[PDB]
């Protein structure tokens, strides 16, 4: 089988996770009381929903989920919502205060009250799975949960696993836009997690989505649904080879093996192209040329960075829909005949190559327009360095001056974990200028 | 489920608590008899946070009135809303403190303390998991001062590692009500600045003004301040208590707005303070409310932010927006106006947004800065009290019951020091 | 002017069971601490035999360890391995003697992590004194000395901070509430209802400090069964007038302050919790008070205003670390690989006090 087990720890993942669930249970058409008409009405049994459903006797499709949080309110938000029904009871909550955005709080002192408990609804869940294919952990980098216990829970499920596959959704601070002061410390304190224990870490900008939203969707006051909602189609194409059929099916380890050159190169950028609103889907042809080219524009990436200030070192094109390959052999030799997007001298091939015949989902009263084609790109690139040297610099201004460190330190963190982090970050970035040099 | 022990101590205390219940059970449709007829479910989902539930579906405020006299007790009881308290909680003594911080601290407070700290420990042990402390009181007086202070002490001894919030009515250079303000002042900050997580500020004069300009009143009372600083009050807690899409309890704002532990004394505020007959004429949106908050006339602790530079900023917004238009609203602000934030600190203002606004607004804010302007009010209360320490003018009331010179002296020298660290990070540097 | 706080760093030898234990794979334990010189220090450095093969992936062809882990650490006063306790009594404690005897103040601090070797080198042996014996004796012989035209008085007092709470350890029946700090007139600081003892000797100094050592706020069950969770402050202050000289009301004052610090922890050691959490982030409040000062007292810009308010600790020695006063630190750090992260964590808070930038 092809099982798939999501985590979402804190309010951005537990909110990523509303979106994600919802599109996925639309996909399948399941219904929010997790029952399935269409085996009834046709009669069923020639169904593939074996990703992230489970199915019950009496006919009941319960989600391969994981809802973690050390304060209830998202999760009794989610307990009396629409989904109530859905999940299983088995929703984890902390029966205290929240992390109050501090890494200790979430990795020492209050994060450990839950991880038992954590790890024992992944063993009954992983133990239901005979194809068990990889983890999808989403988090915040920002947050106190979303740090401290997503590097605890990963410590964890590292030691308990290891060999399988670990991906991550993260949501990473914007350059100018935020909403806590202590955000540099919490996502610097979570390299050492999403460097060490992770493989294939997928960072997102608020700030980026909100100029996307802006622009393409014409949107100009967008909440964090529409940003969800986008993550959620981002996921929906990753995780579509293992649920529908396609001409060029990609899973996870396929999708790893041609995009991480190195073990520590594993940190690319996504990107949805035809973000559309119903007025602009008319006047526009949505070719699988135009939205392979709307990829590769800056303006489209979903993190503040500019991939001209770097050299790709891989990319992996997964289409949805009605696209044929020579259509995408004909969109790759175009993109290679651009001069503006440079690849390393080491990739010759370059472009890993997905395609899939079920179309992108319409969520009502979505922002997204109804198209035959989709695409989502996740490419490799050089670039991202810039967003993790901005971060590096508020970190040098405030731990300068040893400003909110008391707090860390007295939940059980010591003083030198805010340098070695910061060097293990140093050193990253290192790698990541170290690999786009030319060879002699 | 994050729980929180409200005590009230002296008569502003005990007034502004009444007028806080008052629009708590509004906001949560507790009715005066203390039964509940609200007309969403929201309302008991977190009723816990500030209410025990008694047996006929009642809900008993967790609150626990001090005082060293009766009077306040039997307005308060006699009140509209007198009749929700749970009457083991009003402590109360027969002899009053006098304006006089040794009788509230040695003599006579000292003896109901016991009494007040054995309701504080049963409330306390009924939580399934204590947030923490909310003392409301005035520092210029006596027993608001004196048991407040001592209060706050003997519960940082029994609970140490919960937070201790204080919502302590500053003296006003302009506004004296009372001859002996410095010495209490003095004395109170020499407590609150070793004692406390979060110390809340307000001033009669920029509470005076604020109804005076803001809210074009003809005649303000006790009453409308008291209005004023329960509204803060009830949005600092409102994350507490209500779904959002950013959560923030207090722990969160204490992490995000004290870089350094003694640097703990904010100014509050709130946003949307209109005149009646003037609220036609406004568009009430976030850009709107962000440009009240950070207007210096908007503030209740009358200092001018624009005589120091903000250490950190706290918004948190109540109602249906969009979170892009706070996030560009925030960075336009500090953006715009970046000689009076610091430098090293890159995002000065932490944000949270809930989804409940008040009950007839559509939305609102509260504001809650941590600026450097706020050593000028201890300042002031230096240039009184060393010009009545260095005569000794009133001290033989205060050294007659126990106390010595040695007191002064050690509070006079802690509250300079508090005054020279916020000085040193207001030049560029 | 110049640099009052020194700061002194001392490697342990491996000990005979250490030594033998997992050594054996040179011929897994490894020194990572290297000395080269008498400021100079090299953590986990790149001297291991078989290693080309390491960087032949470092380098731009294979990144998975491009990590580089070796730190480059400067100390005003570096002891090695054989350096013995005569040398560190003497280029630490030992010129602090002149400045109490002539009337400055005088710190010592202690630090170090568990099995670094703090306690032989302030404690140590009946066989091998320790820097606290070594530093009375000389004082006693001093005072003996100057016997004729001055005449010396020793007071004696010892006493704990533990959760920001002073604790008098010579006469435990003082209730916390009693012990309150006191800033005089004078600039000096004085705690009340403090045990003063006037000791005649050496002998007597030392029975005074195991006596109080007795009652040291400790708990079991962590890497060492006897882990202090307090800082320990010894008081010597010496109080001398002439003898035969001008017979005016005035007697010239100094003290010398000795103060085991307490290591820092990180709750992951910690597995069952409690109130120990709470003695971990007060120890660790405090040592970060403590760097906080004594890196603004270093630094001749932020020293305007120093955070001495911030901790007990630091507020009782207000008037010993700054200009006038002479203040020396002893950290001991060990070079078993056992204790990696730890000698790291203490190598760190080391440095802290003056950032020597070593690339230079
Ligand atoms: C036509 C209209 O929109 O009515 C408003 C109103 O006119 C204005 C002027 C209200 C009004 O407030 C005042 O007149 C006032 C006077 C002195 C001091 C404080 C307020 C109002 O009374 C106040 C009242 O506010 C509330 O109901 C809030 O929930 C408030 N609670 C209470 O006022 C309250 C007090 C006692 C018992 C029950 C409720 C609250 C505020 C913050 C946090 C929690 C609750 C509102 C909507 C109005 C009136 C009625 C005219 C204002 O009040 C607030 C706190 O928002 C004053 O300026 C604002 C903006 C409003 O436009
Ligand atoms: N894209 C997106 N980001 C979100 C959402 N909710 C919160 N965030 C981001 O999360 C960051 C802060 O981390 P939080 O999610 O609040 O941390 P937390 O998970 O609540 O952990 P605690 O602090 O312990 O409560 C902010 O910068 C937000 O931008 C969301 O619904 N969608
Ligand atoms: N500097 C040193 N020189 C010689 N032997 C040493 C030295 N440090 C430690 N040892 C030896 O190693 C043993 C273990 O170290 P030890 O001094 O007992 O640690 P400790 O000081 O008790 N640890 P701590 O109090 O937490 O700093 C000692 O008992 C000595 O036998
Ligand atoms: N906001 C408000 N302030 C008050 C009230 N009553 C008194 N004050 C202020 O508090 C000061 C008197 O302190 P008070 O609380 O009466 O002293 P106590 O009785 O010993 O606690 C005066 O300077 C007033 O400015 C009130 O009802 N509301
Ligand atoms: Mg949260």
């Amino acid at each position: 089988m092809r099982e798939c087990i999501s985590i979402h720890v804190g309010q951005a993942g537990v909110q990523i996770g509303n979106a994600c669930w919802e599109l996925y249970c639309l996909e399948h058409g399941i219904q929010p009381d997790g029952q399935m008409p269409s085996d009834k009405t046709i009669g069923g049994g020639d169904d593939s929903f074996n990703t992230f459903f489970s199915e019950t006797g009496a006919g009941k499709h319960v989600p391969r989920a994981v809802f973690v949080d050390l304060e209830p309110t998202v999760i009794d938000e989610v307990r009396t919502g629409t989904y109530r029904q859905l999940f299983h009871p088995e929703q984890l909550i902390t029966g205290k205060e929240d992390a109050a955005n501090n890494y200790a709080r979430g990795h020492y002192t209050i994060g450990k009250e839950i991880i038992d408990l954590v790890l024992d609804r992944i063993r009954k869940l992983a133990d239901q799975c005979t194809g068990l294919q990889g983890f999808l952990v989403f988090h915040s980098f920002g947050g106190g949960t979303g740090s401290g216990f997503t590097s605890l829970l990963m410590e964890r499920l590292s030691v308990d696993y290891g060999k399988k596959s670990k991906l991550e959704f993260s949501i990473y601070p914007a350059p100018q836009v935020s909403t806590a002061v202590v955000e540099p410390y919490n996502s610097i304190l979570t390299t050492h997690t999403t460097l060490e224990h992770s493989d294939c870490a997928f960072m997102v900008d608020n700030e980026a989505i909100y100029d996307i939203c802006r622009r393409n969707l014409d949107i100009e006051r967008p909440t964090y649904t529409n940003l969800n909602r986008l993550i959620s189609q981002i996921v929906s194409s990753i995780t579509a080879s293992l649920r529908f059929d396609g001409a060029l099916n990609v899973d996870l380890t396929e999708f790893q093996t041609n995009l991480v050159p190195y073990p520590r190169i594993h940190f690319p950028l996504a990107t949805y192209a035809p973000v559309i609103s119903a007025e602009k889907a008319y006047h526009e042809q949505l070719s699988v040329a135009e939205i392979t080219n709307a990829c590769f524009e800056p303006a489209n990436q979903m993190v503040k960075c500019d991939p001209r200030h770097g050299k790709y070192m891989a990319c992996c094109l997964l289409y949805r829909g009605d696209v044929v390959p020579k259509d995408v052999n004909a969109a790759i030799a175009t993109i290679k005949t651009k001069r503006s997007i440079q690849f390393v001298d080491w990739c010759p091939t370059g472009f890993k190559v997905g395609i899939n015949y079920q179309p992108p989902t319409v969520v009502p009263g979505g922002d997204l327009a109804k198209v035959q084609r989709a695409v989502c790109m996740l490419s490799n690139t050089t670039a991202i360095a810039e967003a993790w040297a901005r971060l590096d610099h508020k970190f040098d201004l405030m731990y300068a001056k040893r400003a909110f460190v008391h707090w860390y330190v007295g939940e059980g963190m010591e003083e030198g974990e805010f340098s070695e982090a910061r060097e293990d970050m140093a050193a990253l970035e290192k790698d990541y200028e170290e690999v786009g040099v030319d060879s002699v | 489920m994050r729980e929180i022990v409200h005590i009230q101590a002296g008569q502003c205390g005990n007034q502004i608590g009444a007028k806080f219940w008052e629009v708590i059970s509004d906001e949560h449709g507790i009715d005066p008899t203390g039964s509940y007829h609200g007309d969403s479910d929201l309302q008991l989902e977190r009723i816990n946070v500030y209410y025990n539930e008694a047996t006929g579906n009642k809900y008993v405020p967790r609150a626990i009135l001090v005082d060293l006299e009766p009077g306040t007790m039997d307005s308060v009881r006699s009140g509209p809303f007198g009749q929700i308290f749970r009457p083991d909680n009003f402590v109360f003594g027969q002899s009053g403190a006098g304006n006089n911080w040794a009788k509230g601290h040695y003599t006579e407070g000292a003896e109901l303390v016991d009494s007040v700290l054995d309701v504080v420990r049963k409330e306390s042990e009924s939580c399934d998991c204590l947030q923490g402390f909310q003392l409301t009181h005035s520092l210029g007086g006596g027993t608001g001062s004196g048991m407040g202070t001592l209060l706050i002490s003997k519960i940082r001894e029994e609970y140490p590692d919960r937070i201790m919030n204080t919502f302590s009515v500053m003296p006003s250079p302009k506004v004296s009500d009372t001859v002996v303000e410095p010495y209490n002042a003095t004395l109170s900050v020499h407590q609150l600045v070793e004692n406390t997580d979060e110390t809340y500020c307000i001033d009669n004069e920029a509470l005076y003004d604020i109804c005076f300009r803001t809210l074009k009143l003809t005649t303000p009372t006790y009453g409308d301040l008291n209005h004023l600083v329960s509204a803060t009050m009830s949005g600092v807690t409102t994350c507490l208590r209500f779904p959002g899409q950013l959560n923030a309890d207090l722990r969160k704002l204490a992490v995000n707005m004290v870089p350094f532990p003694r640097l703990h004394f904010f100014m509050p505020g709130f946003a949307p303070l209109t005149s009646r007959g003037s609220q036609q004429y406004r568009a009430l949106t976030v850009p709107e409310l962000t440009q009240q908050m950070f207007d210096s006339k908007n503030m209740m602790a009358a200092c001018d932010p624009r005589h120091g530079r903000y250490l950190t900023v706290a918004a948190i917004f109540r109602g249906r927006m969009s979170m892009k238009e706070v996030d560009e609203q925030m960075l336009n602000v500090q953006n715009k106006n970046s000689s009076y934030f610091v430098e090293w600190i890159p995002n000065n203002v932490k944000t949270a947004v809930c989804d409940i606004p008040p009950r007839g607004l559509k939305m609102s804010a509260t504001f809650i800065g941590n600026s450097t302007a706020i050593q000028e009010l201890f300042k002031r209360i230096s240039e009184q009290f060393t010009a009545m320490f260095r005569r000794k003018a009133f001290l033989h009331w205060y050294t007659g019951e126990g106390m010595d010179e040695m007191e002064f002296t050690e509070a006079e020298s802690n509250m300079n020091d508090l005054v020279s660290e916020y000085q040193q990070y207001q030049d560029a540097t | 002017k110049q640099s009052s706080i020194s700061v002194a760093v001392r490697v342990r030898p491996f000990t005979e069971a250490e030594s033998n234990r997992l050594v054996k794979i040179d011929n897994g334990l490894r020194k990572i601490i290297n000395v080269v010189d008498d400021r100079m220090l090299i953590f986990d450095p790149p001297e291991t035999n078989p290693l080309t093969k390491m960087q032949r992936n470092a380098f731009p062809n294979s990144f998975k360890g491009s990590r580089i882990r070796e730190h480059r650490f400067v100390f005003d006063r570096l002891f090695d391995e054989d350096c013995t306790q005569d040398q560190v009594y003497r280029n630490t404690t030992q010129p602090l003697l002149d400045s109490v005897l002539d009337g400055y103040n005088a710190t010592v601090f202690a630090y170090g992590a568990t099995g670094c070797g703090k306690t032989h080198t302030i404690s140590g042996t009946p066989e091998d004194p320790g820097v606290i014996f070594l530093t009375m004796k000389e004082l006693y012989n001093r005072i003996e000395e100057l016997k004729d035209t001055k005449i010396i008085d020793i007071s004696l007092s010892y006493l704990e901070i533990y959760n920001e709470t002073i604790r008098d350890l010579l006469n435990p029946m003082t209730q916390c509430k009693n012990l309150v700090i006191r800033e005089d007139a004078n600039n000096k600081i004085s705690v009340s209802n403090l045990s003063r003892h006037r000791p005649n000797s050496v002998e007597e100094v030392m029975q005074l400090i195991l006596e109080g050592n007795k009652n040291r706020t400790c708990s079991p069950t962590e890497a060492n069964a006897t882990s202090s969770r307090s800082h320990a402050v010894l008081q010597i202050n010496v109080i001398q007038k002439d003898r035969t000289g001008d017979i005016t009301e005035e007697h010239t004052f100094a003290t010398l302050s000795i103060i085991d610090l307490a290591g820092s922890e990180r709750a992951a050691a910690t597995k069952n919790r409690g109130a120990r959490l709470n003695e971990g982030a007060n120890i660790n409040k405090s040592l970060l008070a403590l760097g906080n000062c004594i890196n603004a007292l270093c630094d001749p810009r932020r020293r305007n205003h120093v955070p001495y308010r911030d901790s007990k600790l630091t507020r009782l020695l207000k008037f010993s670390l700054g200009g006038n006063c002479k203040t020396v630190m002893i950290v001991c750090v060990s070079p078993s690989s056992q204790h990696y992260d730890e000698t790291l964590n203490t190598l760190k808070y080391a440095d802290r006090a003056k950032e020597i930038k070593t690339k230079l």
